[PDB]
């Protein structure tokens, strides 16, 4: 499974540019796509994403009316076509994917990212941790709060723990703020009470080290958290 | 030919006829307390209330 | 005499409206609550029912005309007039698709296959909806109620200068609901009949007889209806004028309409009740 | 000699006989007399799973009790969930002749079987997001007409060729073939604990096999035509029989002989399946009728029947926590009672 | 709404497999389903390379006519547990080889191999699952027979039959007893078409079969039975 994108580079403020994501090696009719932003230094916000079979796009509230997300199932990439850009777009794109069934997981597979920059209601999700000393061998909590409870009427509480190691891309780890997603090892773990969660780390290595960002599902602003980074 | 076939078929009925057999009272009687003892568990013979039907 | 001929058809009317109730209703009860639409024609039978019991609710108004003076308005005598012509050219255009769908099945069987889904028959029927709608549009404007020897009396109205919009809105009921229809209607029926007779089956003899029934009862439904609107457009054109002349139309114009929509009623026993399809469907009803 | 030979064997028969008559000291039904009747039971369709075209033939309910799969004729296997009615996965089959599914306890696979003589063996959870087929088990010389899983590795099946197998998937090899049956087996019910498997045929008898050794144990005869469902009791030391005699039979294991059937006089039709409750209390029985009834288990008297269905009830099922009853028909629909 | 966003895109999900499903299943409806049944050697497999294990497939296109030929010959199990997955194919392609009249089954000669294909036609044609399906009744191995007659009569295959040993009139006669098995003549028909290894206008009959029996069937759908 690749994710490879395209585009990025230095744009004049008020341009318009289009980023290519290719994808290869998985059914994309099957899969929705999203487009989620990394500044310099900061965080990540969701952008745009559309459904399997373009049936329905949103956007961000901050990026809405001048960006446009499309796809091509038949050629296999999608693109986001982008007007009006100013510095606060400046940041290192990530196309991803998620198929959206019972048990599925989303958020499964994260792109490498383009590079881009410019010459110059929703919930709340706070980690106040920031960054937390780490030991190799011990076991680690990271924290993080909700402004309003997503445990959904059907007992699911949506939320999705995501670990960047330092210069890669995002990887799942938790779905659903309890199951553990393919490839992870079992140290992991996570649970919560519908509006603070936790997720534990029984014995870390330096595989473990980065930082840890979490995610709402629940409406559809997708909000992540401020992160928190992990330093041996 | 067929000579096997009946030889094989004549070992198949005594292995099956040397078997252990307790008696259809015994077998009744173990059917009846399995029915009694999970009877409460079994929400086609007693329905259960709606609010644990998840099909509602 | 008056009142003979007043409660006569008041009668009439009356047991026609139940009839096609019943008829259209069953047809319908089958359709779409007991069954599925499974077919095309169910779609286009179900349509059928749906413009007959469009033209029939229209008879109790006119009843209560014949027995009081019209008391229900202006608004809803224009869309009692709506009901009447558009149930009209909806049931005269839905015989005629009808027509066009058995032929296609009959004739070209494997273009049929890919050209007779639901979808298809949906989209024809809004069609013929619509254009019936377009067709009756004219109509309604001229339909108002008026106060005639101290009774109120809902018809079209036209003026003397407007007496051309009447005579057009005649022969558009006769080139438009008979000519161009049954001309579609006959030549599908005939080569219907003509492949039939070259067939080797055992349902050719019952296809062939039921195609007979369905073009006869048609032609002697809708032939005398048209023929008299034509003679009356004619007399209106002062070419056949006669006082005598104007009393045999009138009552060749109560008889044809009599003859007419009594296809409200028979429609459904010629193109449902007969036929086993639907009565198998009433079989399995009535079992359970 | 070959007449000495069959001396023999009809003299085992008789010493067979003779032993289970020996045995059969009461009934169960003088032994449940007294025991209070069950009552009316009236199940409601809560859910009706709607998008097959064509008859369906088999069905199979998932370990989590809310994903189940469908096999019809259109060449689908569909997996719904039956909780909000929806469509997880649509599977097109090779081969549209369908008579068998499965779901495996863990939900990561799925077998499908048919005139084909192969299961084909298809993966759920795959990086791809498609179902992909895992394995395509051949080795059948007739129609499939049941496949169980033991676990992710080993499935066990039944064909036409008047026989029984064990395949190894990650091989896709015959481990053990179980023979002696000599009509085509129609069903098979793997035990709770997974280490005997009772299998009915067209032989009017029903073998229990252990699956480790490889060997016919105990061989429950009684009914007059072909066995078409089999389904062990929830304890393991039964199972009850549907066969076209328009009667359901219940065998005890440690009895080795019948302890009660099931039958009325307004019932002619054959039996295509059942199944049991999460109690043994109720036998859930598919009819050609358009109907599946539901006896009480201990007392011959027929519970409930379940009406709804507008051609002969293919399948049936009930959930591991016993909380819905899922029913197929040919009428190309799956209705959830409750 | 009382729905979760991914309950929303799920229920997306199954709205677009559900449009799949009706598309195939359009497509599958548009077909037709033809059920290949013989007396073993009875030519079938050269018919079936004509027109172009368990269950054979076999798909052609004709004339705008897309087929599906089922071939059930290796399944060598009980039928009647197997044969009501057919129910509503639209013909069932029937053939019988003419030169079985003289050879004998091999499993004892008491019982003939016309005989067998007579028996078999019975419980095909006779059958409740195959009440109104129409039977394209090949008669293959006409060569054969046509030189075979002179040197052995139709007597040994009919000791009844009482009538010339001309090609022409023997095979009438077999054709007439196959089709005097037919108990319900009005709810089905039987076509008779008579090939050899030569013969190239198989599929055209078919073809005129099938389109014979469209047309009955969409009689029956139209109101018109
Ligand atoms: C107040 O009732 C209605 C008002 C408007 C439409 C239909 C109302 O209900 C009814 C219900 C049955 C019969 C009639 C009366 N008729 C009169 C003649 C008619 C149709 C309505 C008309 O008007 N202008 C011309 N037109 C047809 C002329 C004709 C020609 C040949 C044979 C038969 C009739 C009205």
């Amino acid at each position: 499974v690749q994710l490879v994108e395209s585009g990025g580079g230095l744009v004049q403020p008020g341009g318009s540019r289009k980023l290519s994501c290719s994808a290869s090696g998985f059914a994309f009719s099957s899969f929705g796509m999203h487009w989620v932003r990394q500044a310099p230094e900061k965080g990540l916000e969701w952008v745009a994403y559309i459904s399997s079979g373009s049936g329905t796009i949103y956007y961000a509230d901050t990026v809405k009316g001048r960006f446009t997300i499309s796809r091509d199932d038949p050629k296999n990439t999608l693109f986001l076509q982008m007007t009006s850009l100013r510095s606060e777009d400046t940041a290192m794109y990530y196309c991803v994917r998620s198929i959206y069934y019972y048990g599925s997981s989303p958020f499964d597979f994260w792109g490498q990212g383009t590079t881009l920059t410019v010459s110059s209601s929703d919930i709340v999700m706070t980690q106040a941790t920031s960054s937390v000393p780490v030991t190799p061998g011990e076991s680690v909590s990271i924290s993080c709060r909700s402004s309003k409870s997503l445990l959904h009427s059907n007992g699911n509480t949506y939320l999705y723990w995501f670990l960047q190691r330092p210069g890669q891309s995002p990887q799942l780890l938790i779905y659903r703020m309890s199951n553990l997603a393919s490839g992870v090892p079992d140290r992991f773990s996570g649970s919560g009470s519908g509006t603070a969660f936790t997720l534990t780390i029984s014995r870390l290595e330096a595989e473990d080290v980065g930082v840890y960002y979490c995610m709402q599902h629940l409406e559809y602003p997708l909000t992540f958290g401020a992160g928190t980074k992990l330093e041996l | 030919a067929s000579i096997a076939q009946a030889r094989k078929l004549v070992e198949q009925l005594k292995m099956e006829a040397n078997i252990d057999r307790i008696k259809v009272s015994k077998a009744a009687a173990d059917l009846m307390a399995y029915c009694e003892a999970h009877a409460k568990e079994d929400p086609l013979l007693t329905p259960v209330p709606a609010s644990e039907n998840p099909f509602r | 005499i008056q009142t003979n001929g007043k409660l006569l058809l008041a009668v009439f009317y009356c047991l026609l409206f139940v009839f096609s109730l019943l008829g259209n209703s069953l047809v319908i009860l089958v359709l779409v609550v007991c069954k599925k639409l499974r077919s095309i024609t169910d779609v286009y039978l179900l349509n059928l029912a749906l413009s007959d019991l469009l033209f029939v609710f229209s008879f109790p108004f006119q009843t209560y005309y014949l027995l009081d003076q019209w008391v229900f308005g202006t608004v809803m005598c224009k869309v009692v007039s709506g009901f009447y012509y558009i149930g009209f050219y909806s049931s005269m255009f839905f015989i005629t698709l009808m027509s066009v769908d058995r032929y296609l099945a009959v004739v070209h069987a494997v273009y049929a296959l890919k050209v007779r889904t639901i979808r298809m028959g949906t989209t024809l029927c809004l069609a013929v909806w619509l254009t019936a709608i377009m067709a009756t549009i004219p109509l309604l404007v001229f339909y108002q109620v008026a106060s005639e020897d101290g009774v109120l009396q809902c018809y079209s109205f036209y003026n003397q200068q407007t007496l051309k919009w009447k005579i057009f809105t005649n022969f558009k009921m006769n080139i438009l609901g008979l000519l161009i229809p049954f001309t579609i209607f006959m030549f599908c029926y005939i080569k219907i009949l003509h492949q039939l007779k070259r067939c080797q089956n055992h349902n050719k003899t019952k296809a062939i007889r039921l195609v007979l029934i369905v073009v006869i009862a048609s032609l002697l439904f809708w032939v005398p209806f048209n023929v008299v609107l034509f003679l009356t457009s004619l007399h209106s054109m002062h070419i056949l004028d006669g006082c005598s002349i104007s009393q045999q139309l009138t009552y060749a114009t109560h008889v044809t309409e009599i003859i007419s929509f009594t296809h409200c009623c028979v429609n459904p026993v010629i193109y449902a009740f007969v036929g086993e399809k639907f009565k198998k469907h009433l079989s399995e009803i009535f079992q359970k | 000699e070959l007449d000495q030979l069959r001396q023999e064997a009809e003299q085992l028969k008789n010493q067979i006989r003779d032993a289970r008559k020996a045995c059969a000291d009461a009934t169960l039904s003088q032994i449940t007399n007294n025991i209070d009747p069950v009552g009316r039971i009236q199940m409601r369709t809560r859910r009706t799973l709607r998008g097959h075209l064509a008859k369906i033939y088999a069905m199979h309910w998932g370990t989590d009790s809310r994903l189940l799969v469908s096999a019809s004729q259109d060449g689908k296997l569909i997996i719904w969930d039956s909780y909000t009615t929806n469509k997880v996965h649509a599977i097109p089959l090779r081969s549209s002749w369908v008579m068998t599914c499965a779901y495996a306890p863990s939900g990561n696979y799925v077998a499908c079987g048919g005139l084909d003589n192969i299961c084909s063996i298809y993966n759920l959870k795959t990086r791809e997001g498609n179902v992909r087929v895992s394995r395509e088990l051949a080795g059948h010389t007739g129609y499939l007409s049941c496949c169980r899983f033991l676990d992710d590795n080993q499935i066990v099946t039944s064909s036409g060729d008047t026989t029984c197998a064990l395949w190894d998937i990650e091989t896709g090899q015959q481990t053990t073939t179980f023979t002696g049956h000599t009509g085509d087996v129609m069903s098979l019910s793997l035990a709770p604990d997974t280490r005997l498997f009772v299998s009915g045929a067209c032989d009017a008898s029903a073998k229990l096999w252990d699956v480790r050794e490889g060997m016919c144990r105990q061989t429950f005869t009684g009914h007059e035509s072909d066995i078409n469902a089999i389904c062990f009791f929830p304890n393991g030391n039964a199972f009850a029989t549907g066969s076209d005699d328009a009667t359901c039979r219940l065998f005890d294991l440690r009895a080795d002989q019948e302890l009660m059937t099931y039958s009325h006089d307004n019932i002619i039709c054959g039996i295509t399946s059942v199944s049991f409750s999460k109690s043994g209390r109720l036998l859930l029985a598919g009819y050609d009728d358009f109907n599946c009834n539901v006896w009480d288990a201990l007392k011959a008297d027929r519970a409930g029947v379940l009406a709804g269905h507008d051609n002969r009830v293919s399948c049936l099922g009930v959930t591991d926590d016993g909380m819905a009853v899922a029913t197929g028909s040919w009428d190309s629909f799956l209705k959830i009672w409750n | 709404c009382t729905l979760s966003a991914e309950d929303k895109a799920a229920v997306e999900r199954s709205k677009m497999i559900d449009r799949n499903l009706r598309e195939d299943g359009e497509k599958a409806a548009r077909e037709v389903k033809l059920l290949l049944l013989g007396a073993g050697e009875s030519g079938k497999n050269t018919i079936v390379k004509q027109m172009k294990t368990g269950i054979v497939e076999t798909h052609f296109t004709f004339k705008d006519l897309h087929f599906k030929m089922f071939d059930v010959g290796a399944q060598r199990s009980e039928r009647k547990k197997w044969i009501h997955c057919f129910e509503g194919v639209t013909a069932i392609i029937f053939c019988v080889a003419l030169s079985d009249y003289d050879l004998v089954l091999a499993e004892d000669e008491e019982m003939n191999r016309m005989h067998e294909s007579m028996k078999l036609f019975d419980s095909i044609c006779n059958n409740k699952w195959f009440t109104d399906t129409s039977i394209i009744l090949f008669l293959n191995k006409k060569d054969l027979f046509e030189e075979k007659i002179k040197k052995s009569p139709l007597t040994i295959c009919y000791p009844e039959y009482a009538g010339s040993n001309t090609y022409e009139e023997a095979a009438a006669y077999i054709q007439c007893q196959f089709e005097d098995l037919n108990k319900r003549k009005d709810t089905k028909e039987i076509y008779t078409h008579f090939t050899c290894s030569t013969d190239t206008k198989n599929v055209q009959f078919v073809f005129d079969a099938v389109t014979d029996v469209i047309i009955k069937n969409n009689l029956k759908d139209c109101g018109l039975f």
